[PDB]
């Protein structure tokens, strides 16, 4: 599991 | 020695193209996102767009300031990012950089969170979109409005208006004069032309016992100008 | 003309503390999280604070960063000298093209000598200028520390924007600052006001000087 906090990135993954 | 390095900035007429490239080192380029950001003189950072990593899809995204007129691309194989700008107006006229994005991880209990942030920053490279070319200055003399007389010290000087590029050089009295001579940073006009003004404190009481000549050096134009200052 | 609305100036002496806020919207701020940038001169940004409040190894305790609603804030304690630098917050906007988005920068002066207000002098447009068509009024600002004013033009005590031009503030060679501004108007506008002032706003206190085109 992995969150992506940044503009534009899918958030999960 | 990881680095971006940007270069293809320059001057520009309003309605040009430029192409500005970024190249990448001492990281793998083709893993990261890139941007592009601009500064104006003056103003704040604003961002110009992105382009992703081919792993996530390599698409473009652009301010709405520039969409439609600029282009990103990247050359994984040869670690550089390109900029495109088309149709350039004046306002575009900044200091461009190619950013990537970074990001910090932090290994949660179960599950690992990714903050992202502009990490590696260019030194960036100069845009100017104006119709100004090479002219020397206008100079003008300063004076009080009010008669500036008796007492303590007086002010005189001379406005030096209008030129292209710079730098401008100012001395006094072919350089004899040094004492209290204060020439200031330019301003930059709208007309893409500069002005700057130098001058020179004296005591009141000893305003008529000699003269004040400004020696005005424009390189860029081959121009020089000499101009007494008379109160 | 900046997302982000940070001041233009802070200070304090070393060994002191100081906020820096950040001011945003829904869309920035409101939903998305904070990042703090210091930069030195020629040199690029270093991350200070992410996540709103999170520091990235190197950076020590003194550095935090808070967020309410639509506003961040960057604390600072324990001032030392090595923090004098330009400050400002990034995050991203949360509409179809996902922009970073930045502060306009916040300059902290650590206090090193005392504070000095700006000498102020103001020209009126020259005879010779006057005939070449044209009319500049030069203001011009120096020896003030720290480094941050803001110019106010005044025409018949009434204020003027229009053809207002100012520098940034730039370091003299004696660790004080300099800054010029430039009134441009016509020779005609010129002699239709009684007065004209530009007016130097140092750490709350106002420099002064007007002209009269009926002296000249």
């Amino acid at each position: 599991k992995s969150i992506h906090l940044g503009p534009g990135r899918a958030f999960y993954a | 020695e990881v680095q971006l390095v940007e270069s293809g900035g320059g001057l520009v007429k309003p309605g040009g193209s430029l192409r500005l490239t970024c190249v990448a080192s001492g990281f793998t380029f083709s893993d990261v996102w890139l941007n592009w950001v601009r500064q104006a003189p003056g103003k704040g950072l604003e961002w110009v767009g992105r382009i992703k990593s081919r792993t996530d899809g390599g698409t473009t995204d652009y301010a709405a300031s520039v969409k439609g007129r600029f282009t990103i691309s990247r050359d994984d194989s040869k670690n550089t990012l390109y900029l495109q700008m088309n149709s350039l107006k004046t306002e575009d006229t900044a200091v461009y950089s190619c950013t990537t994005d970074g990001f910090i991880m932090i290994r949660g209990v179960s599950e690992d969170y990714y903050y992202y942030y502009m990490d590696v920053w260019g030194k960036g490279t100069t845009v100017t979109v104006s119709s100004a070319s090479t002219k020397g200055p206008s100079v003008f003399p300063l004076a009080p409005c009010s008669r500036s007389t008796s007492g303590g010290t007086a002010a005189l000087g001379c406005l030096v208006k209008d030129y292209f590029p710079e730098p401008v050089t100012v001395s006094w009295n072919s350089g004899a004069l040094t004492s209290g001579v204060h020439t200031f940073p330019a301003v930059l006009q709208s007309s893409g032309l500069y002005s700057l003004s130098s001058v020179v404190t004296v005591p009141s009481s000893s305003l008529g016992t000699q003269t004040y000549t400004c020696n005005v050096n424009h390189k860029p134009s081959n121009t020089k100008v000499d101009k007494r200052v008379e109160l | 003309q900046s997302v982000l609305t940070q001041p233009p100036s802070v200070s304090a002496a070393p060994g002191q503390k100081v906020t820096i806020s950040c001011s945003g919207s829904s869309s920035n701020i409101g939903n998305n999280y904070v990042l703090w940038y210091q930069q030195f001169p020629g040199t690029a940004p270093k991350l200070l604070i992410y996540g709103n409040n999170k520091r990235p190894s190197g950076i020590p305790d003194r550095f935090s960063g808070s967020k309410s609603g639509t506003s961040a804030t960057l604390g600072i304690t324990g001032l030392q000298t090595g923090d004098e630098a330009d400050y400002f917050c990034a995050t991203w906007d949360s509409g179809l093209s996902a922009d970073w988005v930045f502060g306009g920068g916040t300059k902290l002066t650590v206090l090193s000598q005392p504070k000095a207000a700006p000498s102020v002098t103001l020209f009126p447009p020259s005879s010779e200028e006057l005939q070449a068509n044209k009319a500049t009024l030069v203001c011009l600002i120096s020896d003030f520390y720290p480094g941050a004013v803001t110019v106010a033009w005044k025409a018949d005590s009434s204020p003027v924007k229009a053809g207002v031009e100012t520098t940034t503030p730039s370091k003299q060679s004696n660790n004080k600052y300099a800054a010029s501004s430039y009134l441009s108007l016509t020779p005609e506008q010129w002699k239709s006001h009684r007065s004209y002032s530009c007016q130097v706003t140092h750490e709350g206190s106002t420099v002064e000087k007007t002209v009269a085109p009926t002296e000249c």
